[PDB]
């Protein structure tokens, strides 16, 4: 699959030889040919996977997730260019790299064949992300974000490195088809325990999972714009893909060991939704709401089923293009008023009529409205949840309820009501915010209208 | 009919006649251990290469 690395590695030099005022026009404009190229791995199989070489493959479930990242990358670009037009050229091309190194960064990862490359690949997108958030951030607290998304993060990985290490001197490979061939069960011993929480925790701290999830807020917060939105779509989706790659050999101890897991993504799914309902910063509420939605997806890979693993791969796909839709959304407001404060612009819908119903159409999709892709793996996680225990249906019922209110109630807070009298600068919105919103919301409908290229290989 | 040596002459090595056989094993050793056999063949490249983790080469 070269036919898509190459093009982005040329990229690279395309915006470092571009015009001092071409950047944004080239690298938009590549970008969604690039997408449009990434849009032939979508004819997969239903026996094996497509094996391109000795080092990169192509399953029903990574193509997705690539068709996701190289769709979001020219959306980024559109988002970054308004609050970069003060910025040098060479600063301007420095954080077009970035996009562009995280990019080809995420597209190996996904494609790897070996669980060692995929490691370093997965380790390799911490540095554009933290640069991106450490130099571009708005507030004096970014830095201390960019803290708690390394170490958090790190702090989870180097165990797993040594699992997996050790994992090669006793199995002789790591290659993804041998481990799956050659599958052997975990018997029920303190040291296959051990391992199992060292191939776990990094994926469970990248969801992230209740309770490791601090790092989260802070740093979806602090970002600019196009760091919140491959943070929310693409990243996060590391950790579930990860788990359902790694969970081949963790049989039958997951049996046993996703227990306190099940508890913790339940409950905090419970109470995440309930932080979102007293919520004082727009930004906040939205990444709460990804941990809520992340929590689900946990929930769906821990029970281990064909349905949950199906909702699984709609979650991530759905919930990638609605919470960066959502970022931008808010970025909007924030670019007009510069503060995040809830109450502070309120009734936009009689301002920015277009907006208003964009926000209308994000929370919908938010919500799970049917029969959007949100509300088809939702149903697909909660129907398998319930075919493992009768109970579940009381907590999930619970999110369902609170999920729409905080929706609900953030649209009513911001469209809604009489607008603030002294606020006098909110002008028209552009042709490029429209055109953002659009090209988000337009492929959610259009992948409901054929949903079996987001459902994975089950 | 005595003849003191010249100097220089009790000093020369000299050569004696015995009829002692030569011992074999003055110093009693042991039977000597035998060595690692030795490297052998025509050297080939390494199969699959490296086959250091992903590495192909
Ligand atoms: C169901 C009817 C079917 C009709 C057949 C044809 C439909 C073609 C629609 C194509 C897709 C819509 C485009 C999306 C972007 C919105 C457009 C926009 O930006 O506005 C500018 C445009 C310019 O007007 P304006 O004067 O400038 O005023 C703009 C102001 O801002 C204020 O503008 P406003 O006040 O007029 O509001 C804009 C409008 C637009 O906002 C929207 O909400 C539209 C987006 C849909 C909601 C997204 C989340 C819901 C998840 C469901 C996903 C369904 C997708 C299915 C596949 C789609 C394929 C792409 O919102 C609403 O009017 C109310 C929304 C409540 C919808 C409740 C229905 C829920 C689902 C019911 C059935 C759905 C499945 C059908 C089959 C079921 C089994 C038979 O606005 C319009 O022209 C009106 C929009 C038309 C409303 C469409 C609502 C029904 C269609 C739902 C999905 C289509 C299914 C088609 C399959 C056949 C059946
Ligand atoms: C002018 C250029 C030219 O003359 O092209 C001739 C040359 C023709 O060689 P070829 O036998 O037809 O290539 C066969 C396939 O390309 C595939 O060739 P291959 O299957 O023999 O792969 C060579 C092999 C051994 O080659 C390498 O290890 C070096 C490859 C550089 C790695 C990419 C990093 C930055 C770019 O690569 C690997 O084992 C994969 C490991 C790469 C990961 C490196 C670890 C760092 C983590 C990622 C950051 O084309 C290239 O060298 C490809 C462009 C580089
Ligand atoms: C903030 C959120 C962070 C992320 C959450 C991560 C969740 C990790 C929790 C680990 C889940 C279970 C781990 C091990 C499985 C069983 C644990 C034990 O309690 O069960 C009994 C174990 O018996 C006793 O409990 C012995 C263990 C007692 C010592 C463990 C210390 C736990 C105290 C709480 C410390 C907090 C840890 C987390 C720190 C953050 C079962 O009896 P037994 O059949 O014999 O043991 C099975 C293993 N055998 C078969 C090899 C023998
Ligand atoms: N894992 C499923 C994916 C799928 C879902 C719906 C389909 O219509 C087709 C395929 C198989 O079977």
């Amino acid at each position: 699959m070269l036919k898509i690395i190459i093009p982005t590695t040329m990229l690279l030099p395309m915006t470092w030889m571009s015009k001092h005022n071409m950047i944004w026009i080239n690298a938009t404009v590549h970008s969604l040919l690039i997408s449009l190229i990434s849009l032939s791995l979508l004819n997969q199989l239903g026996e094996n996977s497509l094996n391109f070489s000795l080092t990169f493959f192509s399953d029903s479930l990574s193509a997705p997730l690539l068709v996701l990242t190289t769709w979001l990358l020219p959306l980024m670009l559109m988002a970054s260019q308004s609050h970069l037009s003060k910025e040098t050229t060479t600063r301007k091309k420095l954080y077009i790299t970035m996009l562009i190194l995280l990019q080809l960064f995420l597209i190996m990862t996904f494609t790897a064949t070996e669980l060692i490359l995929f490691y370093i690949l997965f380790e390799a997108t911490l540095v554009p992300t933290l640069i991106i958030i450490t130099r571009w951030g708005n507030q004096t607290e970014r830095l201390n974000a960019g803290l708690y998304f390394l170490f958090y993060t790190l702090a989870g990985s180097l165990p797993l490195l040594v699992a997996l290490v050790y994992i090669q001197n006793t199995t002789g490979s790591l290659n993804f088809l041998i481990i799956h061939y050659w599958s052997h069960p975990l018997s029920n011993s303190w040291s296959n325990i051990f391992m199992w929480l060292a191939c776990i925790m990094a994926f469970m701290v990248k969801m992230p999972l209740y309770g490791l999830h601090l790092w989260l807020p802070k740093a979806h917060v602090e970002a600019p714009i196009a760091g919140s939105m491959v943070l929310a779509a693409v990243l996060l989706k590391l950790g579930g893909y990860g788990m359902m790659r790694i969970t081949t050999i963790l049989n039958p101890l997951t049996n046993y060991m996703a227990y306190p897991f099940l508890m913790l993504s339940m409950w905090g799914m419970i109470m995440t939704s309930s932080i979102c309902l007293r919520q004082t910063d727009l930004k906040s509420l939205i990444a709460y709401s990804s941990v809520s939605h992340m929590a689900l997806v946990i929930v769906a890979i821990m029970i281990q089923t064909p349905w949950s693993f199906m909702g699984a791969t709609a979650l991530m796909i759905a919930h990638g293009l609605t919470s960066s839709m959502l970022f931008c959304l808010a970025n909007t407001n924030y670019e007009r008023v510069h503060s995040r404060t809830m109450i502070l612009a309120r009734g936009l819908q009689t301002l920015l009529p277009l907006m208003a119903t964009w926000w209308l159409v994000a929370s919908l999709t938010n919500l799970a409205l049917p029969p959007s892709i949100n509300l088809i793996g939702e149903l697909f996680i909660i129907t398998a949840s319930f075919s493992w225990s009768n109970i579940t249906i009381i907590l999930m019922g619970m999110n369902m309820m609170i999920t729409a209110l905080y929706s609900l109630y953030m649209l009513i807070t911001t469209q809604r009501g009489k607008y603030t009298h002294h606020i006098n600068n909110i002008k028209p919105s552009f042709t490029r915010e429209n055109a953002l919103m659009a090209l988000h919301i337009l492929p959610l409908l259009l992948l409901t209208l054929n949903p079996k290229m987001i459902l994975g290989p089950l | 009919g005595w003849v003191r040596p010249d100097l220089g002459e009790l000093s020369k090595v000299t050569k004696v006649k015995t009829d002692r056989p030569l011992p074999e094993n003055p110093y009693h050793s042991r039977a000597r251990p035998e060595p690692n056999p030795e490297a052998e063949g025509d050297l080939k490249p390494a199969k699959h290469g490296s086959r250091l983790f992903f590495w192909t080469m």
